[PDB]
RNA sequence: GCUG
DNA sequence: TTTTTTCAGACTAGAGCCGCTG
DNA sequence: CAGCGGCTCTAGTCTGTCCAGC
């Protein structure tokens, strides 16, 4: 199949290169911010009960700039980096306030301006053929997937993290085997921990001043009895006998109902808010509002019903013991436990703050008025401020401080200016990852080289001095996945013979044959056959009835089989082998070509297929045609594609020796060479022109 | 070893009542008399005896009218049988010959 | 071991088939510039790549790659590059090679940092020695840390034999 | 470029706070002779170098 | 001591720690035990899948869900047994896949209940539950033919 | 691979499709059942089903520790009121069990009462998990505490156990008029309209 | 020469295992004087070197074996009237290694464990072959008690140093005398310097406060010499002994081996500046305004 | 952020 | 009201602990 | 039967992590 090498041109014309980075703020401008709108939707004033300020539908609009009171004139990407304005769009939302006393719906208030990242759908320059760019002043080739703000164009690099909703066994300092699984939905993101600190299970969590011992967490949830507590953990002599130090901490305590382990879990409760508050949540309401809103968030109580979030409780001791014993604590340099977050998600955390701010700052302004200042009606609308929205945003792309303290969230470091030295640096700087550990010097950590970055990481691209291995960057052939729906896997799941959890007593989960089914972190129930969900789920993937980008993988040693749908993920397209021959077939080869195919054919007639960090575990890729064995499952569609952009420009790179490969991707960011067709019209604070290049 | 009350399901615990052993429930009247010899037996692991033997030990399991082994067809070779794991494992059957230009081991 | 043979024995016979002429051979032979190892590694075969002393660890469960059978021991899927710098690396042994270059790159950045903190604490401790008249190597305070410097009080620096002053038989054919 | 990283500082502008000369080469800058700098010294023995380069070209 | 009360070791299928002194089944075995080495009925319990391949007969519909419910008595399907253990619930054109489920080994008790009247009514045992089946579509040849 | 053993006709019954339960107790073995152990009460409400059954435990068995039967009744229960009390008896008689709902929806579950050669299929109304409860030492407390300092109403059922006559009468009506044979008009359709039903287009 | 290295490794004492920590990182742990090396080897002599009889039965001595590894079965027995863990112990692995153990010496070993059975009630029974510990007197003593004791029984160490934890044997390779020495990796130099077969005169270690505090002062000196003249000829790394002759009389010539930490320039400096140069400037400016 |  | 974003390290108090020490 | 001596123990906490150059 001599033209398995135009599969890269075909994939890289739709995704790929710079586009990672351009369809992730079209789903935060087209998605995320409805799904934000609707959980923050609907304000309530104390004052008066009767007033109410929902949001129906948010638009952003196109980038314009108005020099006038009333123009609302259109604006162009190079007036804004000469005049040092910032490239931005209006957010418009609907309202319906309460008013004097009716339901006045209000369509179109603008409730501040948002940064526009270049060449994203709702930017000016998308789908303007060569000559219209000359009127625009932009040069055709450029990356784009940068924001204009105050005349500096700036990148969110993009930032690597342990996976969300999925449990992490870790060593701590002690030696000590402990869990931790954040727990991020679009209302609330918090951490919740495990440990064993005298060989006895507590459960930590912030809004607790002391640790609970887990039996009496299990009584508060309602697993009252301790033999229903020992079946959902083990039923193996070791899982049970290890529990055991565990039971006697409650027998000791006084605890054996659910109502004296829930006044214990409030006794405890750190009630910080005593002003403003009024008087309400007794200490065991106040428990059985954290128990179900604030613990394990991810698992969603039905009608505060905790059968669901002790089972999983009761999943994350059992691995905490099974750690313990063997001292296999989870890799956390492994790239199929880490997600890349790009600008989407970035933006959606900033925004999800100064909404909730904007909208609490209006609750204050009605709360302040509505009583006092006069029967005169009091109209929000009025009061709105434009201000706190816009400013926050500009001034986090502006300068590089992601200070959000609702989340915790205290990163700077977030956002760069674009390095206009070349044409390759631009490129370069849009494909670069930034590490979460970076103060670590132990050579052997996320400094390393991982064999899991294969293929999603180029190998020689890194910078060489203080963050050797804390910055990386992309390969060619990279795809980071996208938030997806989730309604049709669960329902092909429980179609594909997957028992509900709520149906079996815990006995189950320990008995060799019985496997666990996770979806994105939540279980959704225990099937005996492993290979027939998996090997029916990737066939329904083929034919298209479920997304290309899911993924189903197996561990047999836990035994799980988990689908992720979460986004963030990265995968890399592959060719299927089935039966030692390559499905390519050399006439579909030439059809793309000639037109009659595009890359989502062949992903829909099951020719080309999608594999993550995990599903690549349970592979056996072949790089070449001549390598396919019997147990080999996929084909390498191109292996240069290892390599990454800065990698790729050096000839010959196999043959020379490794350190050498990464000085040049260093050097060739810092070479003087043409960065665009308007580089004459720009006026950028430093630039560099060969004046005769070749 | 857990063992847990028909009742109520809550952990047993061993105590002393006034005319026998009892296992009880904290949180039930439940009582269990201990009438007759209950064992539970844990087995654990034993060292390795592979590098204990080698090296011309204190083996002592040669007989008289013992068989010859079967490549010299003469006696000069000792046999031993031994646990490798913990008692419950059947025991396992291994010789070794040491003769006169003539060094094997053998199963 | 054995592949450690394998190199030593292909090194061997590179360096045979070499002409008295070679510009490599040449700053091998002197010291300028290169040894035979680089040579043998560029004409012949570049050796396992050993990250901490051991062929590479499992990235994947039981495998370093996808590429190779899960409990592999053999050779190459453990980091053996049978082929030279000359012939090309394939991609496999291109990826395990980059893993142990890397290894080198961060231990120099991360060593450069210790040491100098490190010399700091030595020379804010050592600094106030110095040699007297007397002989005595004492402190500011006036503590004797020696009474000779070295025992013998001679220097360092002006040694001409290995720690010994005089290397008495050169100085005689002299 | 070499043209962009020539600098050299004679007597020049002083930091207020300090007396010490500037830090960038933009604002006259000034070179600064560090520990590891002053401690090879130390160990050639010089007394009167450390004194006329930490004193009197610097802040006396 | 009360022999039908002694404490419950914690595997269930292992209860008996004291005394006076296992594997898998696949569905061809378990409804083969049950028709030839004992003629006794035995209620097992079967999970089928969300929607059945029927329409709500004249229940004022839109393609909605089809479910037991909704059909009415008489016979519905076939379930054929063939050679190599594989088991089939031919319910249709369409023939679904049955598979074993989870083995429970805690008690299950079938039981009636009516409310004959406005405050009162009867409760009634009707038998234990041993085993669970369930039903899936055969996804495989259901997409390979279309 | 030919049908070469039982091929088995599936029939189905509504007689019973809203009346049948089914119980499961979590904690208890599949050897210990409750069969010979007498029922005091049943308990539902036939909305937002939540059945709550007593068991009586007997006080002459060994198994029975007295000094502290009679100590935990004295606690849960004044010396000597008796107007309203948990305990009749100056001992704790009775056990109660408190049931959780398993699933909203029970479309797809049916009990299936085989027969040989036939399989007969019986809609499930509903799935309850029953639990020993816990309240006897809440209300101990609650009685302790004072000493120191909704709208669904409650249905009662007659139990009838697996021996009694009832229960080898009532369960003839999870058979149904057997059908000699026939293709039924439901469940007609093709296996590519079916897969467009399990599988909807986004 | 810190900043010099290629960073090779191939250092594991030629076991092909347990490698030495020998770079900078251990010229840190020279300089740093801890108490605490990680990596330390006690390398041994034998009173017979040509014996690998005698170097098993020495090796026997100098490591720990746990209860559990000669104990043939561990049982909690429960009786009509008294629950007692009863461990039976094996006679056939206590003579098949030659270790000198006996349900005497076993019941003195269950006693001073940590697992609260000092009273006398743990008793001995039959030829060695079962000893009782029969419960405690408080803290959850019912069966709780004795839950923790069947679990923490087999680790209590019949007999061995505690300290000392993987000795292997390793074996010269010279023709005409072919003699065996035992490295010991572990920290007790006192005791694996007594242990019957070991000979004390040659034993040596590489951590200078276990040898500062069993030899002197004057061979705490001589290791510090030694260990980084070790260390550096190991690494390439060429240095005068003069320059080392000068760090280890400097580090031990106030009494007691002083690291070259923070908290050993207290000890060594009067002067505050030169102290308030270095690190902690703000506890030590007004400490010496105090 | 990069050069040293 | 809601996450973490290095890795040791040799000091400084307490908590006991058990046993002789009177 | 009672007490204070040292223990001994876990965590606790503050303290570093190359030089500079733009
Ligand atoms: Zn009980
Ligand atoms: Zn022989």
């Amino acid at each position: 199949v001599e033209e398995k090498w135009r599969l890269l041109p075909a994939f890289l014309k739709v995704k790929g290169l710079v586009k990672q980075h351009i369809d992730s703020f079209n789903y935060f401008i087209n998605v995320e911010i409805k799904k934000i709108m609707k959980a923050n939707e609907k304000v309530t004033s104390d004052a008066d009960p009767m007033w109410y300020l929902k949001y129906l539908n948010i638009y952003v609009g196109l980038p314009d700039v108005e020099e006038s009171f009333n123009v609302t004139r259109p604006v162009s990407p190079h007036e804004c980096r000469l005049r040092d304005m910032t490239y931005s769009a209006p957010i418009t939302v609907d309202i319906e306030y309460t008013r004097g006393s009716q339901r006045i719906i209000r369509n179109a208030l603008p409730i501040g301006r948002m940064p526009i990242m270049l060449r994203s759908s709702n930017c000016v320059l998308t789908g303007k053929t060569p000559a219209e760019f000359a009127k625009l002043n932009e040069c055709p080739l450029d990356p784009g997937g940068y924001f204009i703000v105050k005349g500096v164009e700036k990148v969110i690099l993009i930032q690597e993290q342990l996976s969300k909703n999925r449990i992490i066994v870790e060593a701590d300092r002690k030696g000590a085997v402990g869990a931790s699984v954040t727990s991020s939905t679009h209302e609330k993101k918090s951490r919740t921990n495990m440990a064993v600190k005298q060989g006895r299970f507590y459960l930590r969590h912030n809004t607790l001043s002391e640790d609970i011992p887990i039996v009496i967490i299990f009584k508060a949830m309602g697993v009252e009895s301790d033999q229903e507590i020992v079946q959902m953990i083990g039923t193996e002599e070791h899982v049970m006998a290890a529990f055991g130090p565990s039971l006697e901490e409650c027998q000791k305590a006084q605890i054996f109902t659910q109502m004296q382990a829930l006044k214990y879990i409030g006794n405890k409760v750190r009630r910080q808010r005593m002003w403003g508050g009024g008087p309400k949540k007794t200490k065991i309401e106040e428990a059985r509002e954290l128990l179900a809103s604030t613990i394990l968030t991810h698992v969603p109580v039905k009608e505060f019903n905790f059968r669901a979030k002790c089972i999983y409780t009761a999943v994350m001791v059992r691995r905490v013991i099974l750690a313990q014993g063997d001292n296999k604590v989870d890799d956390r340099d492994y790239y199929g436990n880490k997600r890349l977050e790009l600008a989407g998600q970035l933006l959606s955390l900033l925004f999800e703050d100064l909404f909730k701010k904007f909208n609490s700052e209006m609750k204050k302004i009605a709360d302040q008025v509505i009583p006092k200042q006069r029967a005169a009606q009091f109209d929000v609308v009025k009061h709105m401020r434009q201000d706190q929205i816009t400013n926050g945003m500009v001034n986090a792309i502006s300068t590089g401080n992601w200070s959000l303290k609702r989340f915790k969230m205290d990163r700077q470091g977030v956002t760069q200016v674009l390095s206009r030295l070349s044409y390759i640096s631009a490129l370069g700087m849009m494909t670069r990852i930034s590490s979460q550990f970076e103060k670590t010097r132990k050579v052997s950590g996320p400094r390393s080289l991982q064999p899991s970055q294969w293929g999603m990481l180029c190998p020689s691209d890194t910078p060489e001095g203080e963050a050797c291995g804390l910055v990386k960057n992309l390969a060619l052939m990279t795809h980071i996945t996208t938030d997806m729906e989730d309604g049709p896997i669960v329902k092909l799941a429980s179609n594909l013979g997957v028992e509900d959890v709520n149906l079996l007593c815990g006995e189950e989960l320990s008995y060799p044959n019985v496997f666990l089914v996770f979806l994105n972190g939540n279980i959704l129930g225990v099937i005996r056959d492993h290979k027939k969900l998996v090997n029916t789920f990737r066939l329904m993937r083929r034919a298209g009835y479920i997304n290309e980008f899911v993924s189903i993988s197996t561990n047999l040693t836990d035994r799980c089989v988990y689908i992720s749908s979460d986004g963030g993920r990265l995968c890399r397209p592959y060719i299927i082998v089935k039966k030692q021959k390559p499905a390519v077939t050399n006439k579909h080869m030439e059809e793309l070509a000639q037109g009659y195919r595009n890359f989502e054919d062949f992903l829909h007639e099951s020719l080309v297929e999608y594999l993550d960090v995990n599903e690549e575990n349970d592979c056996n890729i072949a790089l070449y045609e001549h390598t396919i064995n019997k147990d080999t499952t996929h084909l390498e569609i191109e292996p240069f594609t290892l390599l990454g952009v800065c990698a790729g420009l050096i000839p010959y790179p196999h043959h020379n020796q490794s350190p050498r490969n990464t000085y040049q991707c260093a050097m060739g960011k810092q070479a003087m060479g043409t960065i665009g067709y308007n580089q004459r019209n720009r006026i950028d604070t430093l630039m560099y022109l060969l004046a005769y290049p070749q | 070893m857990l063992l847990f009350c028909p009742g109520c399901g809550n952990g047993l615990i061993v105590e002393e009542g006034q005319r026998c052993h009892r296992f009880a429930c904290n949180t039930c009247p439940y009582v269990h008399n201990i009438t007759r010899k209950v064992t539970n037996r844990k087995y654990p692991k034993l060292k390795e005896v592979d590098d204990v033997l080698g090296g011309a030990a204190a083996w002592e399991n040669v007989d008289s009218t013992a068989e010859s082994c079967p490549k010299c067809e003469h006696p000069r070779a000792y046999f031993m049988q031994l646990q490798t794991r913990s008692a419950d494992e059947p025991m396992t059957t291994f010789y070794k010959c040491c003769n006169a230009q003539c060094g094997h081991r053998w199963r | 071991k054995e592949l450690s043979v394998i190199r030593d024995h292909a090194g061997s016979a590179c360096l045979r088939e070499l002409d008295k002429s070679n510009s490599p051979l040449t700053m091998a032979l002197c010291g300028s510039k290169g040894s035979f190892i680089n040579i043998s590694q560029m004409i012949a075969c570049v050796g396992q790549q050993a990250i901490s002393g051991s062929r590479v660890p499992d990235g994947f469960e039981n495998r370093s790659l996808p590429h190779f059978e899960k409990h592999s021991k053999l050779p190459a899927a453990k980091g053996f590059v049978a082929n030279s710098f000359y012939s090309g690396l394939t991609p496999t042994e291109f990826f395990f090679h980059t893993m142990a270059g890397r290894e080198g790159l961060v231990d120099t950045a991360v060593k450069t940092a210790e040491t100098g903190y490190m010399q700091r604490r030595l020379v804010k401790s050592l600094e106030d020695l110095c040699s007297q008249y007397d002989l005595t190597v004492r402190s500011s305070t006036g503590d004797i840390i020696q009474f000779i410097y070295g025992g013998d009080g001679l220097d360092p620096a002006a040694m001409e034999g290995k720690d010994e002053p005089l290397e008495f038989k050169r100085v005689l054919d002299n | 470029m070499v043209l962009d990283k020539m600098h050299a500082r004679a007597r020049g502008p002083r930091a207020v706070l300090t007396r010490q000369p500037t830090e960038g080469r933009s604002r006259d800058g000034g070179l600064r002779l560090g520990e590891m700098e002053r401690d090879c010294l130390i160990g050639y023995g010089a007394s009167m170098l450390l004194l006329e380069r930490l004193m009197i070209s610097s802040d006396a | 001591i009360i022999n039908i009360k002694k404490e419950k070791r914690e595997t269930d299928e292992e209860t008996k720690q004291i005394l006076r002194m296992l594997p898998k089944d696949v569905s061809v075995a378990e409804l083969l035990r049950e028709l030839s080495l004992t003629k006794e009925e035995e209620l097992l319990f079967l999970q089928l899948p969300d929607t059945l391949p029927g329409q709500p007969p004249t229940q004022d519909i839109a393609e909605n869900a089809c479910t037991l419910a909704d059909l009415t008595e008489g016979q519905v399907g076939k379930l054929l047994i063939r050679k190599s253990g594989r088991v089939q619930l031919l319910l249709g054109k369409v023939t679904l896949d049955v598979t074993m489920g989870t083995a429970c080994s805690f008690l299950q008790e079938l039981v009636s209940v009516g409310l004959g009247d406005s405050r009162t009514g009867e409760m009634t045992v009707l038998g234990h539950v041993k085993h669970k089946l369930v039903c899936s579509p055969d996804f495989e040849s259901l997409l390979d033919h279309k | 691979d030919d049908p070469v053993v039982q091929e088995i006709d599936v029939y189905l019954a509504k007689s019973l499709a809203e009346k049948l339960y089914l119980f499961q107790y979590p904690v208890r073995p599949a050897s210990m059942t409750y069969d010979d152990i007498p029922h005091l009460s049943a308990k539902i409400k036939p909305k937002q089903q939540k059945v709550e059954l007593e068991m009586a435990i007997d006080t002459l068995n060994p198994n029975y520790c007295r000094s502290k039967g009679e100590q935990i009744a004295l606690n849960v229960d004044g010396a000597c009121a008796d107007e309203t009390s948990t305990y009749s008896s100056k001992l704790m008689d009775k056990q109660t069990f408190c049931s959780s709902q398993t699933t909203s929806n029970t479309s797809r579950y049916a009990a299936a009462l085989y027969r040989q050669g036939e399989l007969h299929l019986t809609p499930l109304h509903g799935i309850l998990q029953l639990r020993p409860s816990f309240s006897y030492l809440d209300k101990a407390d609650a009685k302790h505490r004072e000493r120191e300092a909704a709208e669904e109403p409650w249905v009662h059922l007659h139990y009838y156990g697996l021996r009694d006559s009832r229960s080898e009468h009532e369960r003839q009506y999870l058979l149904c008029p057997g059908s000699s044979g026939v293709e039924n008009t439901e469940l007609v359709k093709s296996p590519s309209e079916y897969l467009m039903m399990l599988m909807p287009p986004s | 020469p810190g900043t010099q290295m290629t960073l090779k490794t191939f250092h594991f004492a030629g076991v092909a295992s347990m490698n030495i920590t020998l770079g900078v990182p251990r010229i840190k742990e020279i300089i740093n004087a801890s108490k605490a090396i990680s990596t330390p080897i006690i390398t041994a002599q034998l009173d017979k070197d040509d014996d690998a009889d005698y170097a098993r039965l020495v090796k026997g001595r100098i490591e720990k074996t746990l209860l559990g590894e000669i104990s043939e079965y561990i049982e909690e027995v429960f009786l009509p009237d008294d629950c007692f863990i009863l461990v039976k112990l094996s006679l056939e692995r206590i003579r098949l290694l030659r270790l000198e153990v006996n349900a005497e010496t076993v019941r003195y070993s269950i006693c001073t464990s940590k697992l609260r059975v000092k009273p006398g009630d743990v008793a001995v029974h039959g030829e060695a072959v079962v000893c009782v510990t029969p419960r405690e007197n408080s803290k959850s003593s019912m069966y709780y008690v004795l839950q923790f004791l069947k679990e923490d029984l087999p680790k209590v160490v019949v007999q061995g140093i505690p300290e000392v934890s993987r000795a292997v044997i390793h074996i010269d390779e010279q023709s005409g005398k072919e003699k065996y020495k035992l490295l010991v990796e572990g920290d007790n130099l006192r005791a694996v310097m007594a242990t019957h077969g070991v000979k004390g005169t040659r034993t040596t270690s590489n951590n200078t406060y276990e040898v500062e505090k069993t030899l002197g002062i004057e061979a705490a000196r001589t290791t510090i010499i030694n260990e980084i003249q070790y260390t550096m000829v190991n690494h390439g790394m060429s240095i005068d002994r003069r320059h080392v002759m000068l760090l280890s009389d400097l580090m031990t010539y106030k009494g007691e081996v002083l690291g070259i930490t923070r908290f050993g320039l207290a000890k060594m400096k009067e002067s505050v500046l030169m102290l308030a140069s270095f690190e902690k400037t703000a506890d030590h400016l007004f400490d010496a305004a105090y």
